[PDB]
Formats: C-alpha cells, sequence, structure tokens
C-alpha cells in the first residue's frame, strides 16, 4: 500500500550506498589533504538525497570541528576522508533498515 | 606555592605571572582568528593637521605601497578567489535550465 512517490523514494535512498564507493581520492603529496578526482560519483548520491550539493562536495573534506565547545575548521588528510566517506554510505544503510 | 602533584604549581595560578596570564590569552585569541573567514577594511589618513576637506597625496602613496595595497589589488585580479564545487550547478539550476 506504498504511495507512488514512496516507491521511488525508498529506492532513491537505498541506491546511493552503491554510488558512494566511487569517490576516488588521490594522493597529492604537499600536505596529504586529498580532494577526490570527480563529482559524478557523489552527485549520483546528492540528487537521490536532495541535500545542498555545495554543502556536500565542500563539507566532506572541510567540516566545522567542535573543539571543546567552540568551532574550528580543518581539511582531512587523504585516508581520513576516504574512510570517512565509506562511513557515510554504511551510516545511511544501518539507519534506513 | 607547590612544585609537585602533576609535579608543578597548581593553586592560585600555576607559577604564571601577569605575562603568562596575558600570553595564554594572546595564544587563544590569535589561534581563534585563524579559525575564521576574515573580510577586511583598509582606511587611509588624509593629512596630519587633523584637517577635514583637505587631502595630501604623498601621504596616501606612502601608506599604499607599505601596506601593500597595490599587491592586494594585484592578487585579487590575478587569482581565483573562491574554491567551491561542481554538483552545486546541476541540482539548483534544474529549475533554471
Amino acid at each position: 500500500g506504498f504511495t507512488s512517490e514512496e516507491k521511488n523514494s525508498m529506492y532513491k535512498l537505498t541506491g546511493a550506498i552503491m554510488h558512494f564507493g566511487n569517490m576516488k581520492f588521490k594522493l597529492k603529496q604537499r600536505e596529504e589533504q586529498a580532494e577526490p578526482d570527480g563529482t559524478e560519483e557523489a552527485d549520483k548520491s546528492a540528487y537521490l538525497m536532495g541535500l545542498n550539493s555545495a554543502d556536500l562536495l565542500k563539507g566532506l573534506c572541510h567540516p566545522r570541528v567542535k573543539v571543546g565547545n567552540e568551532y574550528v575548521t580543518k581539511g582531512q588528510n587523504v585516508q581520513q576522508v576516504i574512510y570517512a566517506t565509506g562511513a557515510l554510505a554504511k551510516a545511511v544503510y544501518e539507519r534506513m533498515f | 606555592p607547590i612544585e609537585k602533584g602533576k609535579g608543578k604549581a597548581k593553586k592560585g595560578s600555576s607559577f604564571q605571572t601577569v605575562s603568562a596570564l596575558h600570553r595564554e590569552n594572546l595564544n587563544k585569541l590569535m589561534t581563534n582568528l585563524r579559525s575564521t573567514h576574515p573580510h577586511f577594511v583598509r582606511c587611509i589618513i588624509p593629512n596630519e593637521t587633523k584637517s577635514p576637506g583637505v587631502m595630501d597625496n604623498p601621504l596616501v602613496m606612502h601608506q599604499l605601497r607599505c601596506n601593500g595595497v597595490l599587491e592586494g589589488i594585484r592578487i585579487c585580479r590575478k587569482g581565483f578567489p573562491n574554491r567551491i564545487l561542481y554538483g552545486d550547478f546541476r541540482q539548483r539550476y534544474r529549475i533554471l535550465n
């Protein structure tokens, strides 16, 4: 008795967990703060979600860090982000099920 | 005044004089300015006679180059000020075109 929307909606949220693994970070050894080589990989995630596309592609690498109680910023080193993105897709799946 | 238990000073301050207290503030303050996205205003003195309406131009010139106002104007032209993201287009501008 699913609605005609919700048919596509549940598939929308479910399918991104395939899409996320594509984000291929690359070593640019001047600091090791890698940004991933593309956009399509994370866009096929973004659209299915309808989250602010700019918020996505920026915030993934440079988030606002809670330091004690205040706010600082940081770029994450390559591997830190690579695994942290892989965390995101499995984070959706645990929640969705 | 103690030297032990965390083998150091503890009650009152540590062994922190006025300079150390001020230096502690001087650290956090400077570090926290780095924690943000600054935008600047640069303002120019007209003449040293406290005279409204009048402006001396040697006085401007001397201020300009020493504060590297020209270099700022030079870098703003040459650079690419905002390092944002791609997906930002496809989502928001589906409405547009």
